[PDB]
């Protein structure tokens, strides 16, 4: 299966 | 339109979704990066996907 990418940029 | 996803996916975190290969879903929200928000039209639950597991449907 593919990479999973890096979690989105958190909000804040 | 909707989306089929094209691997299973199993959540990593509470706030992902779970899917199947095959599973159509609904993109909600798709502005806040490589994840997406996704509502399965198949089991009704919504949740966060990695937008590379899934594909335009018709």
């Amino acid at each position: 299966a593919p990479p999973l990418p890096p979690r989105n940029r958190p909000r804040l | 339109m909707t989306f089929v996803a094209l691997y299973d996916y199993e959540s990593r975190t509470e706030t992902d979704l779970s899917f199947k290969k095959g599973e159509r879903l609904q993109i909600v929200n798709n502005t806040e990066g490589d994840w997406w928000l996704a509502h399965s039209l198949t089991t009704g639950q919504t949740g966060y996907i990695p937008s590379n597991y899934v594909a335009p449907s018709d």
